[PDB]
């Protein structure tokens, strides 16, 4: 069939699975583990399918897909069959990632281009979004995701500072989070965490926290730095999943739903599973 | 809100005085008997009582002072509508030609329906008590020049 599966995610009911390939098709599949019933094909892009993502149920089951065209062509089942419900193109230069935000964060659509620019819009059925962009990195953004959870501002007016936080990863070895500001022009950058000597690849935040927020920033320097935020709002300190160069070229590194079990996809086609050890460092569970 | 024993005696005395003045108009040979005077004297008095509760220095009476200002403002409103009802049922007449501006038409509409006229007086009352914002809370970061 496909000789190569690049990456492949699932919906939020766990009945569908969307395969990003490289022959420009998005094959929507039905998840039954290894076997799948191919229900649809959506060819209509240029070059490798880098990323697709499924919408959080309360803003459809919308599927926003990016290829090397540098455009997100959004697909939506209208009539029980796939069609095109939208188009985007404010940044073209290859859209690498294409994410939907948590329920509380809204139907925000995270675009991250390799021109050092990043869009952040809203999905509308009546149309209209205001074009808000903030510059992340400079040599490009090879992956983007979504910050942990929305915060609370207390007082008499909620949703003031922090709020929707955007985490990105450029090719200039720099990983950091934001803080949506409304009193200082562009998004005031936090702290530049330089701990990389080769381009940043994948970034994932842990939807499981205790007293610190974990941020797995992968790189092509064959290590994964785990950024432990001290008391969750403290500084980001250096905690090493492995201190040494793995003889594996690491790609994705995505956390589980519960737990701080992290899967890192090694270049030798072996997905190690890491748990944090007897100390603050990490040891493999497999 | 919080009554306090001291101020409660004053509460009764200034409101009792407003009445004492009204009975004074009725025996007096030099003074019109009009009920609109009564309401007005309560309006002043409600206002003085909040000040006096502020001036105590008690944090609890500061709370009452806010409630009593509210009551004092309510009398003002009350006065205006009660005058209107009892005296003003037509405005000066305006022209009815179709070539007249928007303005002559607005005025003529207020002469017919006095209900909206009431709607406007309350609206003015809300407005006055609502302050016009201060300077912008987010100025440019020296854009365009770049």
């Amino acid at each position: 069939h496909n000789e190569l599966i690049h990456d492949a995610v699932l919906d939020y009911y766990g009945k569908r699975l969307a395969t990003c390939s490289s022959d420009k098709t998005i094959k929507i599949f039905e998840v039954e583990g290894e076997t799948h019933k191919l229900i649809d094909t959506l060819t209509g892009h240029e070059g490798p399918v880098w990323r697709v993502d499924w919408a959080h149920p309360k803003f459809g089951t919308i599927l926003a897909s990016c290829s090397y065209d540098g455009k997100v062509l959004i697909w939506k089942e209208e009539n029980g069959r796939w069609s095109q419900i939208a188009v985007h193109a404010v940044h073209s230069a290859s859209v690498n990632s294409v994410q939907w935000a948590p329920h509380e964060y809204g139907p925000l659509l995270l675009v991250a281009s390799s021109d050092g620019k990043v869009s952040v819009v809203e999905f509308k059925e009546n149309g209209t979004t205001s074009p808000i962009i903030i510059d992340a990195h400079a040599i490009g953004v090879n992956s983007a995701s979504w910050a942990p959870a929305t915060i609370e501002e207390d007082g008499e007016h909620n949703g003031t500072k922090e709020s929707r936080k955007f985490v990105t990863g450029g090719a200039d070895n720099l990983v950091k989070i934001w803080k949506y500001n409304s009193d200082a022009q562009t998004y005031v950058l936090e702290s530049t965490l330089e701990g990389h000597s080769d381009w940043v690849r994948d970034v994932a935040w842990s939807p499981t926290v205790l007293l610190r927020s974990y941020l797995a920033s992968v790189s092509q320097d064959r290590t994964c730095i785990i950024w432990t935020q001290d008391n969750e709002q403290g500084p980001w300190k250096k905690t090493l999943l492995k201190e040494e160069k793995f003889p594996d070229v690491l790609w994705r590194a995505s956390w589980s739903l519960s737990g701080n079990v992290l899967a890192l996809s090694g270049g030798d086609n072996k997905v190690t599973l890491w748990k944090e050890n007897l100390e603050g460092k990490w040891e493999p569970a497999g | 809100m919080e009554l306090s024993p001291t101020y409660q005696t004053e509460r009764f005395t200034k409101f009792s005085d407003t009445l004492k003045e009204f009975k004074i108009e009725q025996n007096n040979e030099q003074n019109p008997i009009d009920p609109f005077n009564i309401i007005r004297e309560f309006r002043s008095a409600a206002g003085q009582l909040a000040l006096d509760l502020a001036n105590s220095g008690d944090e609890s009476n500061v709370i009452s002072s806010k409630d009593w200002e509210l009551e004092a403002r309510f009398w003002h409103l009350v006065e205006l509508l009660l005058v209107f009802r009892n005296a003003d049922l037509d405005l000066d007449e305006m022209e009815l030609h179709p070539y007249n501006s928007r303005g002559l038409f607005e005025k003529k509409l207020m002469q017919d329906n006095k209900q909206l006229y009431q709607i406007w007086i309350v609206m003015v009352w809300l407005k006055e008590n609502t302050y016009v914002m201060e300077r912008p809370k987010n100025v440019p970061t020296s854009k365009w020049l770049n």
